[PDB]
């Protein structure tokens, strides 16, 4: 038990410190771009967006491990559970139905083939996008009610006598981050297929690649350990003592690798990124 | 420019008609579409306005709820529904066109007009001369008082002169107390210091004779006078 | 011969330089060394014209001081109430690539012009109550350069067939072309007394015009580069021209040289537009290098900088009274300065 | 407020021309915009006339796509002047006749035809203005290409080539020439078809081409390039 | 052949070179003259109030 939780301890404070820097990379870079007068797009407003909702993920995460280690007075609470349950539902919802909207203004943008639907889409962008956003207020509100619905089972029950609800309540979060991620890995499957056709008829006709190697190979990784990590909390036992600190860097995984992606991805910021290490030495 | 109206006739107390101004020579979708009765023996009050995209619709306090007003732009035709009819409506209904931008002429064109039968806060213009002998080569003054000043922040007062020759439709003379409207003979002339208002006409001639008109434009509910009748 | 014509052109070109260094006595910033600075001057864009979606090549003020038509590559003239920020028409030109636009001085027409080498006038005070092509002035073999309004019947319309035309509107024939330049013309100022114009070619040399003759009085080489932007004094006896080499220059009539170099040495980018000032004393000049820099007439100082465009500055107009100055760039915005 | 009715009704009319500029935009931000250039001789009127003053504008729409072609060649200008008009077309559509390796102008006839429009091609492709705009290079008249190249060398246009007369070394010898022309391989691409009267697929090639460079402008535009 | 574009450009020399032209230090008075005669109404050059700015 000891080593698991020193290991998974250890990774949680090297999470929380590539997502510092990736955040703040991404924020300051644009902000710097904003205040010097540069151009300013809507892929990178969508950054800007994506980076302050992965930060505040980040800063809640790390706030959450410090009171349950620096001051575990707190703990025992079943009020602050729910608040810091409910907190860190909306605005993590928020930051994945984002990361997801920015993948539909890559795919809205750059796919193309010739169902009219797609071509509709195709040319109200922003508006997909928002419409989008606001749509999945339902899915917000769905999964706000089954964790409240879950917290209220666990009170009600500790109040007629812990780690289970626990496990219930993760796996209800885990579920309803699965579905936007599902939908965005969808979306990049049919962009890659795009980008496939197009090369194949040039190919017939006339005569990036590393980002979306790095984008594809994040994609497995997260999705492999997304899904071990749900199989885990679902039927393995064993975990239930050291399941805080999973859960807590599970969830601080994504905000922090896939900015890393974004940051390699993205030739703005991969610029300035070579800047800053061209600068430093 | 023709502004044909269809519709009118006798109309049978608390019934119901509709009025049609059929707009040909002109971008009917660029001006804003104006409706003016005219009493059998008094004078002239607005009903409506339509802008142009129908964006601003504006009644009269008397037309309230009553009567809608509304436009078919590709068939260039304007529409004014009519239902409750009572005696009090019983007038001559004049459909306008009126362009607004800077410097525009709004009141430009007034249409023929039907004669619609029925059996059995706002700024208050005031035309006190009333009935007004002229004869050829004078020089007359038609002045007209306003109860608030129509004068704007934006410098532009606001008062219309227009002209109701025996037996014709209004035509605009003065638009913003100082300017002549296009067509207009340079006879005219209005002045003014924003709460009275003269409309000055250096030389007389039979074309001349007739009703004259003072409008408000600042405030929507528009309000004409009784009108000064000029007889040779 | 055609020898003995050259020799005599060399010997007439020397004489002409002769007679310039001995009219030139002392230059006019000695003369101009004493007058008291203009000062910092620091404007500010006290309006913004927004619905321009392509590059702004042109735009002119009306002579009431209030209205102004813009030219952009989207194809449409825009007559915006620069008071209040009202798009009062938006004319929908049939070739979109334009490169000039003109305000008459009646404000009943405006005038715009292209690589389609025809100068359209359009009438604004019609009874159908939107604005339509009145004229359709052809017979210019070169893009249009720039057009300027003599009055309701006449336009004077440089191109960049090396040469200018003057055009009567009523008839749309050229009552008279002017020859002589060996570029393509890209800028033309109409005097104030309208006796007169200059206009400015790709060859270095502005030309000063008589209207009512057709025929070139003066001729003034001080540029290395194509003149883009002309513009005429106040007074009516000087004008300003902008090169891509950079500076702007200053002609005078009487004395037919140039009077005083605008240059500064980190000022690399060409200027595109040129107009002066209602008194005079201020030379603004718009250049590629994103940037409007105010330039005192009589000392070659730079007043101030009108920065705040994305892009290089085309077009550059400062009202009759002289209480605004546009400057409508390629990042599809006008700016009203004051 | 403080605004008057004739105020009031001058700002809907405002934001009614603003409503129909936005229209006629988006409508504008849809259509290709292509500038056809030539060298004289160059089969400029046969592209024009096979996908159907100053300025000659030929819009055609092929595969729901609006089309807007260019035409500049009767400017007979100061090319520099006006070129700046151009920047920002979808791609740049260059036409040269493979036949005029053979003819020379009529005026300096030490210079070479084809020289000119290789000359043309370096000062267009590798203009400032023109740095991301794809070149949709045609290489037109190959039938009066074969029957010259069956009786005639190449080596009078490019002495230094060395190679089979037939029609692949010499069209591939000219299509390389004309490629390296390009000093910015790595912001623009050279699209190279070869053309004559009695072809139906220069329509397609320029659609996939365009097709391209909207994918790339995409790709530009969302930060992956 | 372009005798007659040479002569014509000699004739415009001619035209150009006979013209009375005065000193430089006259023109730069007149301009400068110009110039302060006409400073209080130039409102780029000297702001006017606030108040009577149409640009607020
Ligand atoms: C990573 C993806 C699949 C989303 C799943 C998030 C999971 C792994 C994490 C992220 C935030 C976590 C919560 C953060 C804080 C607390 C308060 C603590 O007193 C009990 C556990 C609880 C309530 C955690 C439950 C598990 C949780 C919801
Ligand atoms: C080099 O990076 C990329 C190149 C091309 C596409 C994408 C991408 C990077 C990411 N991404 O942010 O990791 C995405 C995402 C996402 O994960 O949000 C979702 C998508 C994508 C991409 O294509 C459509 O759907």
């Amino acid at each position: 038990g000891g080593v698991i939780k020193s290991i998974f301890t250890f990774v949680l404070i090297v999470e929380f410190i590539i997502g510092n820097l990736g955040n703040s990379f991404i924020a300051l870079v644009n902000c710097i771009d904003w205040v010097k007068g540069r151009k300013i797009s809507s892929v990178d407003r969508i950054l800007t967006a994506l980076a302050i909702s992965r930060i505040s993920l980040v800063w809640l995460i790390f706030g959450s491990w410090c009171v349950s280690v620096f001051f575990p007075a707190l703990f025992a609470t079943e009020k602050m559970f729910r608040m810091l349950t409910n907190i860190w539902t909306v605005i993590n919802h928020f930051s994945v139905w984002l990361a997801t909207g920015l993948g539909t203004f890559y795919f809205l943008k750059i796919a193309n083939f010739s169902n009219s639907i797609f071509l509709y889409l195709k040319w109200r962008v922003k508006k997909v996008v928002l419409v989008l956003l606001l749509v999945t207020s339902v899915f917000l509100f769905l999964n706000i009610a089954l964790i409240n619905i879950h917290i209220n089972a666990s009170i009600n029950g500790y109040r007629r006598n812990f780690t289970r609800f626990s496990s219930l309540i993760v796996l209800t979060s885990t579920v309803f981050i699965f579905i936007p991620f599902t939908l965005s890995l969808a979306m990049f499957l049919l962009l890659i297929f795009s980008m496939w056709k197009h090369r194949k008829k040039m190919q017939h006709t006339v005569k990036a690649h590393r980002g979306v190697k790095s984008v594809i190979t994040f994609f497995l990784l997260y999705a492999i350990f997304s899904l071990s990590f749900f199989i885990s909390v679902w039927t393995s036992e064993r975990l239930e003592e050291n399941l805080i600190i999973l859960s807590q860097v599970m969830g601080m995984a994504y905000p922090s690798c896939h900015s890393c992606v974004l940051i390699l991805g993205n030739k703005k910021l991969r610029q300035a990124s070579l800047s800053v290490l061209l600068w430093l030495r | 420019v023709q502004l044909v109206e269809s519709g009118g006739g006798l109309v049978q107390p608390g019934g119901s008609r509709k009025l049609s101004c059929s707009a040909s020579g002109f971008a009917f979708s660029s001006f804003g579409m104006h409706w003016v009765r005219q009493a059998p023996e008094k004078g002239l009050e607005w009903v409506a306005y339509i802008s142009s995209g129908s964006g601003t619709i504006y009644y009269a306090d008397t037309v309230k709820g009553r009567f809608t007003i509304s436009r078919d732009d590709p068939k260039n035709t304007l529409f004014l529904q009519m239902t409750s009819l009572r005696s009090e409506d019983t007038a001559m209904y004049y459909c306008v066109r009126s362009i607004y931008y800077y410097g525009s002429s709004p009141f430009d064109f007034w249409g023929q007009g039907t004669t619609l039968t029925v059996s059995s806060s706002d700024i208050v213009m005031t035309q006190a001369t009333s009935s007004v002998p002229v004869t050829p080569g004078e020089s007359v003054s038609i002045s007209c008082r306003s109860s608030k000043s129509l004068l704007h922040s934006n410098g532009n007062t606001y008062l219309y002169w227009f002209l109701q020759r025996p037996g014709q439709s209004p035509q605009l003379l003065i638009y913003r107390m100082s300017n002549l409207a296009s067509g207009v003979p340079d006879r005219f002339s209005g002045s003014g210091s924003g709460t009275a208002f003269t409309l000055t006409i250096s030389r007389l001639e039979a074309e001349d004779v007739g009703v004259y008109y003072c409008m408000q434009h600042l405030e929507y509910p528009l309000t004409f006078g009784a009108g000064t009748k000029l007889e040779l | 011969e055609l020898d003995q014509l050259r020799q005599e052109a060399e010997q007439l070109k020397n004489q002409i330089r002769d007679a310039r260094k001995a009219c030139a006595d002392a230059t006019l910033s000695q003369i101009t060394n004493n007058i008291d600075p203009v000062g910092r001057i620091q404007m500010r864009t006290r309006r913004t014209l927004r619905g321009h979606l392509a590059k702004i090549y042109a735009m002119h003020w009306g002579t009431d001081s209030r209205l102004l038509v813009s030219a952009s590559q989207d194809g449409k003239l825009i007559i915006w109430d620069s008071y209040t920020t009202n798009k009062v028409h938006a004319i929908p030109l049939r070739s979109s690539w334009v490169m000039t636009c003109a305000y008459a001085p009646s404000g009943n027409y405006v005038a715009c012009g292209g690589l389609d080498n025809i100068c359209s006038i359009y009438n604004l005070k019609t009874r159908e109550g939107n604005v339509r092509v009145s004229r359709e002035l052809a017979g210019h073999t070169g893009y249009l350069s720039c057009c300027r309004f003599l009055d309701d019947n006449q336009i004077v319309t440089s191109s960049g067939d090396t040469t200018c035309a003057l055009w009567d509107i009523e008839t749309g024939q050229q009552t008279t072309t002017f020859t002589g330049h060996t570029g393509d013309v890209m800028s033309l100022s109409l005097a104030p007394d309208t006796r007169l114009f200059v206009s400015g070619a790709c060859d270095a040399s502005a030309k000063l015009w008589d209207v009512r003759e057709g025929m070139c009085r003066q001729t003034f080489t001080g540029h290395e580069s194509d003149i883009n932007a002309i513009c005429f004094f106040p007074n009516g006896n000087a004008f300003a021209t902008g090169s891509d080499d950079a500076t702007c220059r200053l002609f005078d009539l009487r004395a037919d040289q140039e009077l005083m170099t605008y240059s500064h040495d980190n000022i690399i980018c060409g200027i595109t537009s040129v107009s002066f000032s209602k008194s005079g004393r201020l030379l603004l000049a718009g250049y590629d290098d994103f940037n409007c820099n105010v330039w005192d007439a009589l000392k070659a100082d730079r007043a101030g900088v009108l920065a705040g465009h994305d892009n290089r500055v085309s077009c550059l107009g400062v009202t009759d009274d002289g209480m605004a100055v546009a400057t409508g760039s390629w990042d599809s915005f006008l700016k009203i300065w004051n | 407020c403080t605004l008057s009715a004739e105020d009031k009704a001058a700002v809907e009319r405002s934001k009614m021309i603003d409503r129909n500029l936005r229209e006629d935009g988006e409508k504008a931000a849809r259509e290709v915009k292509l500038l056809l250039l030539g060298a004289g001789e160059s089969g400029k009127s046969t592209i024009v006339k096979q996908m159907k003053t100053g300025i000659v504008e030929t819009h055609f729409t092929f595969k729901d796509l609006h089309f807007k072609m260019f035409d500049v060649g009767g400017q007979r200008s100061e090319r520099k002047k006006w070129i700046h008009c151009f920047e920002g077309v979808t791609a740049i559509i260059f036409c040269v006749a493979l036949s005029d390796y053979d003819l020379v102008l009529a005026e300096d006839e030490e210079m070479n035809r084809m020289h000119e429009s290789m000359k043309l091609f370096d000062s267009i492709c590798n203009n400032k203005w023109f740095t991301d705009t794809s070149i949709i290079l045609f290489l037109n008249k190959k039938d009066l290409f074969e029957e010259k190249i069956k009786k005639s060398p190449l080596t009078i246009c490019y002495p230094e080539y060395a190679g089979s007369n037939t029609y692949e070394e010499a069209a591939a010898y000219i299509q390389c020439q004309f490629e390296d022309l390009n000093k910015r391989k790595d912001t623009k691409e050279i699209y190279t078809h070869f053309t004559c009267a009695t072809d139906t697929k220069n329509v397609q090639f320029v659609f996939d081409a365009v097709t391209d460079v909207i994918i790339k402008n995409n790709l530009k535009d969302c930060g992956l390039f | 052949a372009s005798i007659a574009q040479a002569r014509k450009l000699v004739e415009q020399l001619k035209m150009e070179a006979n013209i009375d032209r005065i000193k430089v230090s006259k023109a730069a008075a007149d301009l400068m003259a110009y110039c302060e005669a006409h400073a209080k109404e130039d409102p780029l050059l000297t702001p006017v109030p606030a108040s009577e700015n149409p640009f607020r």
